RNA sequence: CCGAGAGGUA
DNA sequence: GGGTATTCGCCGTGTACCTCTCGCAGCCC
DNA sequence: GGGCTGGTGACGGCGAATACCC
């Protein structure tokens, strides 16, 4: 089970953030760790943050925090960071979906 | 004495705990401790008297 | 103040004045359309911060 | 016509 | 469960004046 | 055409915050 994750960027290069982060994904090929990556778009919220469908092994830590122009995870704490929520999850994909 | 202040005892404890003072409060591995280590002193990149 | 150059080097009180109304008008949207709440929390901590 | 940085006089 | 000791951060360091240069890139929306 | 976005050579005083030890 892949639980969502808050990801922070340099805020105006996020695409190329998530283009970078998929590659290293596809580089350190684990690939079974990793979900999606959502930046939503209206006809732009998030202003600067990039979602993560993940796992938490330290190893996956270090690897998107390996990945460049990214800032750091954003949860309670930095040992181990926080996921979102069922619900704010489903609203995020509603208002994405609508 | 020095010896007798220290908590650690093996290799892996002082990696972690010099991985540890540099970069404050973050979860360490063994492959991260490695590699500070190696690209503090011991690299060509990073370090170099001339 | 102008510098005779075409542009305008600013002073840095209008800089600063100019970062807390950027983010505070972000807070403004984020609390408006139902962000999540860490992401609200992370963006109050920029205000203070600001 | 404001701030930096450098130099100089007493 | 306080009485001394060690650390940790802040606060501060002369007055007038003259000349010169240089003051935010990136970039693909 | 243009928006907006994020070092490692100072030293003394002094008081507030731990510390350790009984």
């Amino acid at each position: 089970k892949k639980r969502w994750y808050v990801v922070q960027a340099f805020s105006g290069f996020e695409g190329r953030v998530a283009t970078s982060l998929r590659e290293h994904i596809k580089l350190h090929n684990m690939e079974d760790l990793f979900g999606e990556v959502m930046v939503p778009t209206e006809e732009k919220f998030f202003p600067g943050y990039v979602l993560v469908q993940m796992v938490m092994n330290d190893a996956s830590w270090h690897l998107v925090r390996s990945v460049p122009r990214v800032m750091g995870f954003i949860g309670g704490t930095s040992d181990r960071p926080a996921p979102i929520s069922d619900k704010e999850v489903d609203a995020i994909m509603n208002r994405l979906q609508q | 004495e020095t010896l007798r202040v220290d908590p650690t005892n093996d290799r892996l404890s002082a990696l972690v705990e010099i991985y540890r003072m540099m970069r404050p409060g973050e979860p360490p591995t063994r492959e991260a401790a490695e590699s500070l280590f190696e690209n503090l002193f011991f690299s060509e990149d990073r370090y170099d008297l001339s | 103040v102008p510098l005779d150059g075409g542009r305008f080097a600013t002073s840095d009180l209008n800089d600063l004045y100019r970062r807390v109304i950027n983010r505070n008008n972000r807070l403004k949207r984020l609390l408006d359309l139902a962000a999540p709440d860490i992401i609200v929390r992370n963006e109050k901590r920029m205000l203070q911060e600001a």
